[PDB]
């Protein structure tokens, strides 16, 4: 379409391997669990809602957290601080008008001081060596959306919703690359709304087929089916809004016909 | 890498955070530029500048060697280049810069920019002050303080971008979406400036800037630029100037150079040439790498 669409996709595919957190880091974390991580990410979704942040900002913040926790043991009483600094960093990187630091101190219910947030920001930067331009599920989805025939707002919003749901559950989603999760989310959105499938123009673009997407797709399908019963509900609430065409109210398909 | 190994030589720039010093590595002998950033936490501009610079390794992009990251100070260590293009043009005031050098510089800039665009980075402040030249004939993009990582397709980014003289018409007219084409506009303005040795469109306000562009390229209509009259800051009252003969815009420029300039200054961002496509323009058939004729 432009120049650079192919060059950019290729580059993001290289960088997603380099920016990937360690699959099994939670096992090496003595004091925190997948469940506590789910509570943090869900809270971040709320924060994103309250300050009207981009979805990209959310995806970036979660990437920073998972990479940080891939090498830094953290106590449960400190997880939220890591999360708050990460959302602050994501905001400065991605937002036209990020919220002020005082506002990030505010949304932690005075759990931490301003100086703690600022010192944690510094530490996060050191640990990530200032490498903040990470590929996200979101960045892959917007590229895949250009292959719709024709464009469909419901498909786009639902795919975004499904991609967002994957952020909550480190098991199983930490083992999948963002481009793969995006593939599964887009097929599942397309199939739910229009009955269409992963298009072969995306097979040409990505090299992914429904066969290669199947492991992620089966997980995502189950996540979608089980969504209303999940302990964390901020994403479902968020995606009730007309902003996202209320796609969280659409009914998941019973089978994928594979 | 740490501050003991470096010996400050002289101040070579004033920034915003914000003092650039020439320094010598005492152990290796390497001459460097030290950009100091004073420490709302780490500024968003430094966060982006550092993260983006770390990804961009290209011979026509300034090299970020190291980041010295302490309690109250952030030091960015860059490769030292002798001069910026703005000062160079001033030193050649009378009697000009040779066409072969201009061609070489433009060819190199387009290389640097295409690399940026290929790695989803918009520069958003291309101007002669921010382009650095060495004694070997190299020129490099510098100052990524306004840069950002863009998405495909783009969404709405910061409006207040690109210093006025080099700012594209889609920004001036308030389009919700701008993209790589804005960096190409700036480069076209710089190309013209290297040839004529004066700024192409030196307005003192947004409206003044638009009118200067219109008097040179013609007032855009739906024919030349579909959608233009629906743009937020478009006014039907705009005076309607005729486009002028390009041989009069930059008289010393020959047919291939005029062709390339017109493609870089196309109104419609869709039709404006990419950095990648411009590398194959006939203007560059005879391109070499002359050394800068000065110091
Ligand atoms: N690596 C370098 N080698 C030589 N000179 C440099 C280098 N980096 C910066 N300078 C000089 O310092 C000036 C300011 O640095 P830079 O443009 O990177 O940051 P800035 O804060 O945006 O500066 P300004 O506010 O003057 O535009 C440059 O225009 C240049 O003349
Ligand atoms: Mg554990
Ligand atoms: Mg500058």
């Amino acid at each position: 379409v432009p120049d650079y669409h192919e060059d950019i996709h290729t580059y993001l595919r290289e960088m997603e391997v380099k920016c990937k957190p360690k699959v099994g880091y939670m096992k090496k974390q003595p004091d925190i669990t997948n469940s506590m991580r789910a509570i943090l990410v869900d809270w971040l979704v709320e924060v994103g809602e309250e300050y009207k942040l981009q979805n990209e900002t959310l995806h970036l913040a979660v990437n920073y957290i998972d990479r940080f926790l891939s090498s830094m043991s953290v106590l449960r009483g400190k997880l939220q601080l890591v999360g708050t600094a990460a959302m602050l960093l994501a905001s400065k990187f991605e937002e036209i008008y990020p919220p002020e630091v005082a506002e990030f101190v505010y949304i932690t219910d005075d759990t931490y001081t301003k100086k703690q947030v600022l010192r944690m920001e510094h530490l996060v930067l050191k640990v990530l060596t200032f490498d903040l331009a990470a590929p996200t599920v979101n960045q892959f989805l917007t590229q895949y959306f250009l292959h719709q025939q024709p464009a469909n707002c419901k498909v786009e919003s639902l795919a975004m919703f499904l991609g967002e749901l994957s952020l909550i559950d480190a098991d199983p989603y930490l083992k999948y690359l963002p481009s793969v999760i995006a593939g599964a989310a887009f097929h599942l959105a397309l199939y739910t709304v229009t009955g269409q499938s992963w298009p072969e123009s995306l097979i040409r673009k990505t090299g992914y087929t429904l066969e290669s997407l199947k492991p992620c797709l089966m997980d995502l399908h189950q996540t979608y089916l089980k969504a209303p019963q999940h302990a964390q509900q901020s994403i479902r609430e968020k995606y009730k809004n007309s902003k996202y065409h209320g796609v969280s109210l659409l009914n998941p398909p019973e089978t994928l016909n594979l | 890498g740490s501050m003991e190994n470096f010996q400050k030589v002289e101040k070579i720039g004033e920034g915003t955070y914000g003092v650039v010093y020439k320094a010598r590595n005492k152990l290796t002998g390497e001459v460097v530029a030290l950009k100091k950033i004073r420490l709302e936490g780490v500024p968003s501009t430094a966060i982006r500048e550092i993260s983006l610079l770390k990804e961009l390794n290209h011979p026509n992009i300034v090299k970020l060697l190291d980041v010295i990251h302490t309690e109250n100070k952030l030091y960015l260590v860059f490769e030292f280049l002798h001069q910026d293009l703005k000062k160079f043009m001033d030193a050649s005031a009378l009697t000009g810069i040779p066409l072969p050098l201009i061609k070489s510089y433009l060819f190199q800039l387009l290389q640097g920019l295409a690399f940026c665009h290929s790695h989803r980075v918009l520069h958003r402040d291309l101007k002669p002050e921010n382009l650095l030249i060495n004694t070997e004939g190299a020129i490099k993009l510098a100052d990524f303080g306004l840069a950002r990582a863009f998405g495909v397709p783009v969404r709405t980014y910061t409006h207040e971008v690109v210093t006025l003289w080099y700012r594209a018409p889609e920004i001036l007219l308030g389009c919700k979406y701008y993209s790589t084409a804005v960096d190409i506009w700036s480069l076209g303005c710089i190309f013209a400036e290297m040839v004529t040795r004066r700024a192409l469109f030196p307005g003192d306000s947004e409206i003044d800037q638009l009118f200067r562009i219109f008097r040179t390229l013609g007032t855009p209509d739906e024919v030349v630029w579909p959608g233009v009259t629906s743009m937020p800051d478009y006014k039907p009252s705009f005076p309607k100037w005729a486009r002028q003969d390009f041989s009069k815009v930059v008289p010393p420029l020959d047919e291939d150079g005029r062709s390339l300039l017109s493609q870089m200054l196309h109104y419609d961002p869709n039709k404006r040439i990419s950095a990648k496509a411009a590398l194959a323009h006939p203007f560059f058939q005879d391109v070499t790498k002359p050394v800068p004729h000065l110091r």
